[PDB]
RNA sequence: GUGGUAGUAGCAAAUAUUCAAAUGAGAACUUUGAAGACUGAAGUGGAGAAGGGUUCCAUGUGAACAGCAAUUGGACAUGGG
RNA sequence: AUAACCGCAUCAGGUCUCCAAGGUUAGUAGCCUCUGGUCGAUAGAAUAAGGUAGAUAAGGGAAGUCGGCAAAAUAGAUCCG
């Protein structure tokens, strides 16, 4: 499992669980990563993102 | 108590019990009997059902339909000749019939012999091969048998379905008897037909009854309702597609007369439906007097699961059925019978227009490629 | 662990399965097909293992004789004259690592383990396992397993 | 004696999954894809490109595309798990599917 | 043979076919097929729709 | 205490899963990605009370338990809060 | 709380409070969506009878039945009446 890094980088990253972002070829590297503070780090290389949030248009409205 | 109101019943006990048979042809049971004073002739064949289309034709009956145009719907069965090849003798012994001796002929095709076996890529095929060695040096030593003994003699013919579009190869054996008179002269029929195709003019005519044998499309497992003809249970806990009541309480038993679920549909069965056209596969077969265009009998785009380009019978099973024909029992006339029959127009047109695809192409003009 | 039959050894080896977590009733059937070929005589050992991974592919199949009520009819088990067949994968399972540690067994004692014969198959039952399936109205009902015990004796043949 | 062969097939989907539940369209899409390669190729490991799967579920699982062009490459399997090929099936991205035969594939 | 014509489309209809809906009043309207018939109930006319033989002829299409 | 019934009844409400790679003795079921769905703010969301009492958190695992499976777990064990 | 409470259980049941987005609309109705949450409910193959729920039926229109039971038909808004 990874599982805790999901959990932690939602608190740090302040959103939701489904917009979380873990890269799949780093899963090595996740998995090292216990703390808050490992996860920071991982968030300044960008192996954890934030997804931007799914696109609602207001255009067909106007 | 009795009934309340005594209403006929469900379903005959006749045809019983409703069960797919063991046979995928027609067995034909009783021939019609011996006039020895005709010639010897064949009193069956076999075909493979079509698909039917209406034609239309003038009646001849003071019925108000007197000298009127009339449609009908008209079965197409395929009919490519059936090559003899065997003899078979019969004693008439107390306990029954019995066969004394079997002849068969020098050269067999493979369309004959897929029939011996069950696995034919495998063998080696060997099916009269001792036989035709045999043969060459023939069989008028167990000929004589049967002009000596034997009051029956029935001749092995066998289909040729490679010229069908089926794709079956295997082709059907079967016995058809020989009802004309002298035991002689019936072998001496069978024998100059040994690697002779039989075709279908040589037996039935244009204007006669049939006896149609043969085994009816399968619909497996169907309940009380549909096999037996019952009356549907009113809007009934459990469920209403079924009886309610088997039995009486004595006999402490069910009846074999109350309707029970079951198999539908593949059983062994009709009689007098009557010959309107023997064909040709030799054009103009749907062609007529009256409308005078050139036609083959092939509906466009083929009968529907095709083609045909054979003889072929048309008359008053599921498609590609191996049908039996008989000719019937008694040569009856009921005016119904021995009619005059007038083809005006045979169809040859989902849901066709036009008759030819020449007509089509006329219609729509010049389409874009 | 006390083997109910016992070559004078040296020509024969043996193997047991103390309490499997399989079906009794299954096991049972898979081992009957096991014991013999279709002749009378006990059968050999790479047969049995290359009938049995076979009907793990579902391509051969076991014929259920003793316990039937109710399984169903498949043209594979024309194979042994019987119209009632069945492919049961966790019991060839059990019986193929069984198989596998008595060829293991034999490989000490250094005789031909392509020659082995099954001399003896036996499926035991064993002590019930408890469990609680609950009923409407408040019933409680046990639900219980039943594991095996699986000995095996084999020997060489000639 | 089998060797490793690549080649080309289009797979009229409309065909297989004809009188089937419309919440089991684009899951039985791709079992019989699997099962389509293991037969056609004689192997029990069959992966399939996740471009294969995306296209399949660009309907939403019950409006299956009519015909998908797929390549199909049994290749030579790392110490083997038992069997010592593996196929492989990938999607083509294809404008028509107007006169495309079961070609071969060249590398 | 002789071969009377459908009232909507104006197809030919070869005998053993359609079906003959006789109004209130009493004309006897031939249909080749229910997709006449029914358009017929919705009295959806033969001049609107475009592969009749009706919008064919009145917009220089045919002949 | 043990049978026959019987490898039988049955495990069918709450729209739904699929593909790949990693881990492992073992993957329809664990995790990560990519797609596809559902919930549709009087939510299956975010917080309290009653009631529960360590179920919280981490690392580890031979059974049993989680009505298939299980590398997972409100299970089991050793710590911490 | 469709698994930490109570119902013998990880039970389609029950149990007080707060916050409450967009589109359609009179509307916290129904229908679809964003944030947040979830894919937990044993699977694969065939598509018999009989069921469970859901649809549709030419002509006739309660003749069915203890009884129009069930299902159809009507439905919003504006103007007239």
């Amino acid at each position: 499992s990874l599982q805790l890094q999901k959990r932690l980088a939602a608190s740090i990253l302040k959103c939701g669980r489904r917009r979380v972002w873990m890269d799949p070829n780093e899963a090595s590297d996740i998995s090292m990563a216990n703390s808050r503070f490992s996860i920071r780090k991982l968030v300044k290389d960008n192996l954890i993102i934030r997804k931007a949030v799914a696109v609602h248009s207001r255009y067909r409205v106007r | 108590s009795h009934r309340k109101f005594e209403r006929p019943r469900h379903g005959s006990l006749g045809f019983l019990p409703r069960k797919r048979c063991k046979r995928h042809r027609g067995k034909v049971k009783a021939f019609p009997k011996d006039d020895p004073s005709k010639p010897p002739h064949l009193t069956a064949f076999m075909g493979y059902k079509a698909g039917m289309t209406h034609v239309v034709r003038e009646l001849d009956k003071g019925s108000k339909l007197h000298k009127k145009e009339i449609v009908e719907a008209v079965t197409v069965v395929d009919t490519p000749p059936m090559v003899c090849v065997g003899v078979v003798g019969y004693i008439e012994t107390p306990r029954g019939l019995r066969a004394l001796v079997t002849v068969w002929a020098g050269h067999l095709s493979d369309e004959c012999k897929r029939r011996f076996y069950k696995n034919w890529y495998k063998s080696k095929r060997k099916a009269f091969t001792k036989y035709a060695k045999r043969y060459g040096d023939k069989m008028e030593a167990e000929l004589t048998r049967m002009k000596n003994y034997c009051s029956v003699i029935r001749a092995i013919c066998h289909t040729q379905p490679s010229k069908t579009p089926i794709g079956s190869k295997k082709a059907h054996v079967m016995e058809i008897q020989v009802n004309g008179g002298s035991i002689a002269e019936k072998v001496d029929f069978c024998t100059k037909m040994f690697e002779t195709a039989v075709p279908v003019k040589a037996v039935f005519t244009e204007g006669e009854m049939i006896d149609v044998i043969g085994v009816t499309k399968g619909h497996g497992v169907k309940g009380v309702v549909s096999r037996w003809g019952v009356t549907r249970l009113p809007r009934t806990h459990r469920g209403l597609r079924k009886i309610a009541c088997i039995g009486a309480w004595h006999p402490a038993r069910v009846q074999f007369q109350v309707p029970r679920h079951g198999q539908k549909g593949y059983f062994h069965r009709e009689m007098n439906k009557k010959v309107y056209r023997v064909g040709n596969g030799a054009p103009r077969n749907a062609t007529t007097e009256s409308d005078l265009t050139e036609k083959r009998i092939t509906p466009m785009g083929g009968f529907p699961h095709g083609t045909v380009n054979n003889d072929f019978l048309l008359l008053k099973g599921c498609k590609k059925r191996p049908i039996t024909f008989r000719k019937t029992l008694v040569p009856r006339t009921t005016r119904r019978a021995l009619e005059p029959v007038n083809l005006k127009f045979i169809d040859t047109s989902g849901h066709g227009r036009f008759q030819t695809s020449e007509e089509k192409a006329k219609f729509y003009g010049p389409l874009k490629s | 662990v006390k083997y109910a039959k016992e070559s004078n050894e040296n020509k024969c080896c043996k193997a047991f399965g103390q309490d499997l977590r399989v079906h009794f009733k299954n096991t049972h059937a898979t081992v009957q097909a096991i014991k013999k070929d279709k002749k009378g005589n006990p059968m050999k050992l790479s047969a049995a293992k290359k009938f049995l991974e076979d009907v793990m592919e579902k391509k051969r199949c076991v014929p259920f004789r003793k316990f039937t009520g109710c399984i169903g009819r498949k043209a594979q088990a024309k194979e042994f004259k019987h119209t009632q067949g069945r492919w049961p994968v966790k019991s060839c399972k059990f019986v193929l690592d069984l198989l596998r540690n008595a060829e293991s067994n034999a490989e000490m004692k250094n005789l031909d383990v392509d020659n082995l014969v099954i001399e003896h198959i036996q499926v035991n039952r064993a002590p019930k396992g408890r469990r609680r399936t609950y009923r409407a109205h408040g019933r409680i009902n046990p639900y219980m397993s039943q594991p095996c015990h699986i000995e095996v004796i084999l020997r060489e043949q000639e | 004696s089998l060797q490793p062969v690549c080649r080309d097939y289009t797979i009229h989907l409309h065909k297989l999954i004809h009188g089937i539940q419309f919440k089991k369209r684009a899951p039985r899409a791709l079992r019989e894809i699997r099962r389509f390669a293991q037969k056609t190729m004689h192997t029990k490991d069959v992966r399939i490109d996740t471009k294969l799967n995306k296209f399949i579920w660009s309907g939403g699982i019950r409006n299956v595309p009519r015909r998908v062009r797929v390549r199909i490459a049994r290749r030579r399997n790392d110490e083997d798990s038992k069997e010592k090929f593996y196929t492989l099936v990938q999607h083509v991205p294809v404008a028509s599917f107007e006169n495309l035969k079961t070609e071969y594939v060249n590398e | 043979i002789k071969t009377d014509m459908c009232s909507f489309s104006e197809y030919r209809i070869y005998p053993g076919r359609g079906q003959r809906f006789v109004a209130k009043d009493g004309k006897v309207h031939t249909f080749i097929h229910r997709k006449e018939a029914s358009l017929f109930r919705q009295k959806i006319k033969p001049v609107k729709l475009h592969w009749t033989l009706v919008w064919r002829r009145m917009n220089k299409k045919g002949g």
